[PDB]
């Protein structure tokens, strides 16, 4: 398939082909364009607070360690032994001056060099080149109020540019909450689904939760279950959606700080983020306030989903075209009480957990999306994505982006799929910025 | 017997466990736990989850199921949390879970699901202190068929308590499994282990 | 591979590369040279008989939704919804007036209209084209004595057309017999196989049945016993092998009306059909009277077969190179007594079925010989079917088709991949046709 | 205890069945049936069939395996038959399954398959009518191994009925399995479940 | 009752066994041997090598598994070597290997593997001649999981001879495995059935 | 990728590309390249040693049936059916005059012949030309001291010649020792690695020992325990390398003849090897008699690997990129006494056999470095192979091929991977040759 030439994605993000969900060759180009190109969650400051401290971490198919600095920085290299290729480090966390290889010892530090090598004089002599035998590196490791991300391409805009209009939304309750922390260590599964199915339905499918969530919302005891099988819609401006240039985007639901959080915590919650929005009023402003206290549904281009409030937080793993493993992380405010903290980690596991009752509702659809992108007749067919399409709008003077001034749409889905047809179709970031020069005119056409 | 300074594998958790078991041994005790999680297990695979939650959970019930990180055999430094809750339900919270599973618009369960299930290695032995409490251990092979070719096989080891209750029945207190594999191959952890 | 100059399949299809049992990308292009072209077997009348009546079928890799409609006709659809692409359907068969998609509540008619979307006023106003938006549909549905085919290509002979001269030899048991119904639901077991390997082993492989079914024949207490460990050959014209321009063929074992059946059930066998026979022979004369109660082995191009009398009724549905979900009806006549289809239903589960102790006989054979297609020395082998050659005749005075007077030959391999080959190396149907118009001249050279 | 009206994904069948055990528990009658099946599943997986058929099956028996079609949890409209018998057996036709496995021309044989087979869950009742007759209810795990690298793992819960016979045995006179998964992934299903 | 002309599938070896299990039953010995071995299971479960040794496994013990190479059924002049010993172990050599297992250099255990395994269809029958030896057969689900996404599950019958020995514990002295699968498709068969 | 020009090997074998251990499509051709063109092993001898006696065999992705003629040699055919491709021989070895297909019955001679047909006087009359039908045959078949070996391409050197300089180092245990036999049947396994990772392994690499089985060292008992955990480096002669032309190559350990045995056979072993090699300085002089209870591990290209002493024997047989079943027999000195042969093949399985605990400490190197290869970070990569690069020597008066005068090095990988390069980039052995005409001269640059 040439995908210079190839439409995978229409105009204004309208539609995408089906086979986008299953072809591997597709797949394949995707490690490339996407995910050697884009910015990758990492890990989290409260994950490896102290010097020593490390993780392994999935970026793309690629499996990279995640340590923290003498000197307080993070670095991030390949999991991969310069010498015969061995996977360096076999668990998921720790605390470590170093890594030494199992396969025939050699040592590499915390910040990726190759520090010993067993007999080096008796074998190498002078002739081993330590210098340039250090642990591969991911080029850019930045952080977004303590999310850390890497990204392997060197040309890439910096994190904050790359969030481009989606950090206002994010920071009331990023920054202006005084900071969130995740807590570990996440759940893991795998699921046979395309990364792009729950990608997309995160960055900005409200539609599906009344009838997909039909169950959880009448069995599970939250604030959004007015919504339980289509019975309601949400009110007026319930809610908005946005998109951005480089692909991030979420949907808004006012006020819906508990989130899909269980009775036994909507009241202490409610309380909580309307104390908090008090405070913030005189810090941010009404409008920053509400935000912060507010359900935000998003993905981080490409493949970092959460939802604020309920605390979720996602990292859609590419295994292959219809497999992704699912990583499933807790979010929680720091000056929450340490009770609170515990009980909002287990309600998140509770219902989007390897065991999340509401998660299990999405499955199927997520599933059988991505593999029917495989079968003959639907390859070539047209995934919609044009409800509100003519509506949106671009520079209002409160709230930023490509916006729809409504709670259900598919705004999201054409600004997430306007960004990746332009990443397919480059060969670099110079090519993407090229492709992108019209981006938000693009996304507001009819309107 | 153990001792864990020598047996380096072994964790301290496990050591008390096997000490439960291996001292004071009451036949007729294995007996009455093996009817009550055989019971438990054919009333799980019809799907019979109020009756489940009647006949065979207390009210007192803390259900928990945990993925543990993994971690250095060797790691002595790092410390933050080791675990996560898969599961870590009261009464309430399996009440909500079985209610979700009866919902007629829960539409992964149709059509209808298939379990079997295959209880093995069971142990009982009386609490030292709380004679109303009865130690279980018991390990579960889980079979879930659907929708003609998904077939999801789950394994594990279940530490639970069970006390007499209303009507003097013995029901589940407390249920604890540590489960095996880290990354599950299943789709979910939608089944009760 | 150039599959427009690639010889797969040898002048009068006296052989064919091993690698067609194999090959991958061989298999992507039979689904749209083979499965995209042909006629597939779908249902039967008996399985959908009121309005509102679906099952599911495959169609190639694609699942269908199979109807009964209101006005009696049957329309299939892609079992695929035309907002984000779920699966529609997740079960085997049913009753309903529409169906309607658990992602975002999209209902669909049972004729495949779209006729409802949640809140289509207030989310889509009047920008929703739902006329636009039906389920994609099988362009040609066709029946044949209540037996239900479909097509993807509008461009296809009409069924009966297509049958060619099959056609003549399955009429007597499936419209002069007053009509079959098909018990099902069927058995449904993957094989390590190639679709072609059953498919080609029920259109004219006679040759096996001493040798592979020795055990079954000697245990089994069946009529065609005498054959066990070959032991003994059939005698003078104890049948015929036939084959069409389309690629459908079969083989006659004059009289065997009871098939494989166990003793428990050949002496009222072989009474209730001599009896019909006696009244048929009136009717269409002794010659076709007799066809009815002989047995006939045989595949309707691609990837249906049929034993009649014993009454298997098979389904190849293929999944890649070396995958078939192998799907096993039983068919009896209409006017049996209901204890008697009962019995033969079981029986022929019993011996063909997914505890099938004749159809264990055959697995090791597909499975092997379709593998063995991947092995490096065998994929350019050639596997032979020239038994027979050079005495198959066409336009004979009572048996119509190429036909081989013998029991035992290759006679429909031959035509069945002279088909093949004319397919995968065509890009339409006018293309095969033009590949076909000395079809019967090529099958019978050198006679 | 059991309400289906409440209990919505339980069948009627299934209720039955918990109603029989859960009342009247006779232990001596449990072990019993544990041994039978036990002894019964070391003859099968020695492939020691006639006498599994001598030993363990009464001439009256009927050997059922059927494979549910999918249908819609709220279905009610749609009729037709609701399986297929994968086995529907009786002595004879067991007999006849017995003499192809023994037969040297059945080349699939050869090399000799292994079969492993796991029973638990055992439960044991006597009939309320016919004193004679005695369900048990166990669930199976049955491995085949064969040619190398052919592997197949069968899972299926077991309705039997046994009955005292000839030489006062007890011996299978009903077996009843309704097969979990519905498209088998195990090239067939030629195994006495 | 096991005739081996008539029962042409089965080998001598195996018809030997199910003979002295269906002769005298002792259902206490049965319920002896069963604690006996979910008790070794459990302590091979949480990894406590030493203590199995110590505990479980008799100084004079021979613990061995082969793998048989596949054969004609009708096979009568090929005479070399059936089989390999993937263990064929004494005290010390089984000692080796524990080990192996709990130096800390041993990468491959870090981070720390798994195991669940179940047992099933205990048989116990005394020894004709030493009235020391008990026959135990027994079969094993064994389920391995380590880093993240690996998972092997191995299946065996055991063919087990135990007396008691100092203390007048009972400790394993023979133990006999004819591993069903050919080809392993587990990575290696290195754990302890 | 041009295979022609793509450089997967540098010059003088000092670097791999990673992807050589992931990519399929080189797999293919590998299949090609490597596995139709080179001599592979098949078996001993001493397991075929009777007229008829037969076993089957993989070369490459092939299964072949090697079988002792009357005549007293022995021919290898492809394990498949000339008529319709089953699979003819379904067990490991055993005895016969021919092979019978359960499909229809065919026989073939043990010489391959097709010797009778199914009635084929009555259906193929005089038509079938047997003569043309017998099996596909191995066309080159050679033994080396029993050991037997084959190759598809009859253009291929001599199998002497192909072991180049590697058979001096055989021949003192091969030949000298009284002979060798191979005792059976073997252990086999399937490990997530590819076949180059073991065989690279073997044959030449002593570095990983200290490290890699620390664990097995200490445990063990055995006479390289001093390595545990790189307490200790080898003395100074203690060993050498060696590499040739053809790709074959080794480690040589001096005098260390009880090998990774336990402490319950070395005092036994250490004896035996001993009073022969006292024998043998006579016959052979003091340095091969030397070599003949020295310690060899060695590759004989290119995936047939074996640790004389120790006694164990391994075929790395290819299944994909990251899958590989691998067979492990014991070697035994024919002059043995039964009894001490019985406890080295028992001892050879209890350390590098299924649950060989020493093979066990190789498994997560060898697998997780192949599958790295895969990783898109990774596929680029280079492994490194430049140990002792610049001290190796050609021509030595004493030992030859290609040698580097130390027991720690990586020699024999730089001869490895020269020789897989040139057979790679070859159409033909003719071109190999070309390719190769100054092997050693790159080998030893910058000595
Ligand atoms: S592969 Fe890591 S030290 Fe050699
Ligand atoms: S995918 Fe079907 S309604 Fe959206
Ligand atoms: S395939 Fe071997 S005889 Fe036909
Ligand atoms: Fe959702
Ligand atoms: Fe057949
Ligand atoms: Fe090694």
């Amino acid at each position: 398939m040439n995908y210079n030439n190839k439409i995978l994605v229409s105009e204004s993000g309208l539609s995408q082909k089906h086979l986008i969900h299953g072809d591997e060759e597709l797949f394949q180009h995707e490690l490339k364009t996407i995910f050697a190109r884009n910015w990758l969650f990492l890990t989290h400051d409260s994950l490896i607070p102290a010097p020593g401290d490390y993780v392994t971490a999935k970026m793309g198919i690629d499996e990279v360690i995640v340590s923290r600095q003498n000197d307080g920085s993070i670095r991030a290299f390949l999991n991969v032994c310069r010498h015969r290729g061995k996977t360096l480090v076999s668990v998921e966390a720790g605390n470590a001056k170093g890594f030494v290889c199992s396969y025939h010892g050699w040592g590499f530090g915390s910040n990726g060099e190759l520090q010993s090598v067993p007999f080096e004089k008796d074998l190498y002599g002078e002739s081993l080149n330590k210098k340039c035998l250090g642990l591969k590196e991911v080029a850019r490791v930045e952080s977004f109020h303590g999310f850390i991300y890497g990204c392997f391409d060197q040309e890439a805009p910096p994190l904050m540019d790359y969030l481009g209009d989606a950090a206002w939304y994010l920071e009331p309750m990023f920054k202006h909450s005084g900071g969130l922390e995740l807590v570990g260590p996440p759940g893991k599964v795998v699921i046979k689904a395309n990364w792009k199915a729950p990608a997309e339905n995160f960055v900005g499918d409200a539609y599906h939760v009344g009838w997909t969530h039909a169950s959880s919302l009448r069995s599970g005891e939250s604030i959004f279950s007015s919504l339980a099988g289509n019975a309601a819609l949400p009110p007026e401006g319930a809610g908005l959606q946005m998109t951005s240039k480089y692909g991030s985007g979420m949907g808004v639901l006012w006020d819906g700080y508990s989130g899909v959080h269980s009775a036994d915590l909507v009241p202490e919650l409610m309380a909580f983020g309307g104390a908090k929005q008090e405070r913030l009023n005189k810090e941010i402003g009404d409008v920053r306030a509400r935000i912060y206290r507010s359900h935000l549904n998003c993905t981080v281009f490409p493949n970092n989903s959460m939802l604020t409030c309920s605390g979720v937080f996602k990292v859609w793993n590419p295994i292959d075209a219809n497999t992704t493993e699912v990583w499933t992380y807790a979010i929680v405010e720091k000056d929450m009480p340490e009770d609170l903290k515990r009980r909002l980690a287990d309600s998140v596991q509770r219902t989007f957990g390897p065991a999340g009752f509401w998660e299990s509702d999405d499955n199927d659809n997520m599933e059988t999306a991505s593999q029917n992108g495989k079968k003959y007749q639907s390859r070539d067919s047209d995934l919609l994505s044009n409800l509100g399409f003519g509506e949106d709008v671009y520079g209002d003077a409160v709230y930023p982006g490509v916006v729809g001034k409504s709670a259900i749409g598919e705004t999201s889905y054409r600004g997430f799929y306007r960004a990746y047809q332009a990443h397919v179709s480059s060969s670099n970031w110079a090519e993407f910025e090229h492709a992108s020069s019209t981006w938000h005119t693009e996304l507001t056409k009819t309107t | 017997m153990i001792n864990i300074q020598e047996d380096k594998l072994v964790s301290a958790h496990d050591a008390e466990e096997i000490l439960r078991f291996f001292n004071c041994h009451d036949s007729a005790l294995q007996q009455e736990a093996t009817t009550l999680l055989t019971q438990e297990a054919h009333l799980l695979d019809i799907q019979a989850y109020r009756a489940w939650l009647e006949h065979c959970v207390g009210s007192e019930v803390q259900y928990q199921v945990i993925s543990r990180e993994l971690r250095a055999a060797s790691e002595r430094r790092y410390k933050l949390n080791e675990a996560m809750n898969v599961y870590n339900e009261n009464f309430q919270q399996l009440k909500v879970r079985v209610e979700h599973q009866l919902d007629p618009q829960n539409w992964g369960n149709s059509p209808k699901l298939r379990f079997t299930r295959f209880i093995t290695n069971v142990q009982a032995a009386m609490d030292v202190n709380d004679k109303e409490l009865l130690h279980i251990r018991s390990n579960v092979i889980l079979h879930r068929a659907r929708r003609g070719n998904q077939v999801d096989v789950f394994y594990a080891a279940r530490e639970d308590k069970w006390k007499r209750g209303e009507g003097g029945v013995r029901k589940l207190v407390q249920r604890f499994v540590d489960y095996p594999e880290r990354i599950l191959q299943t789709h979910n952890l939608m089944v009760f282990l």
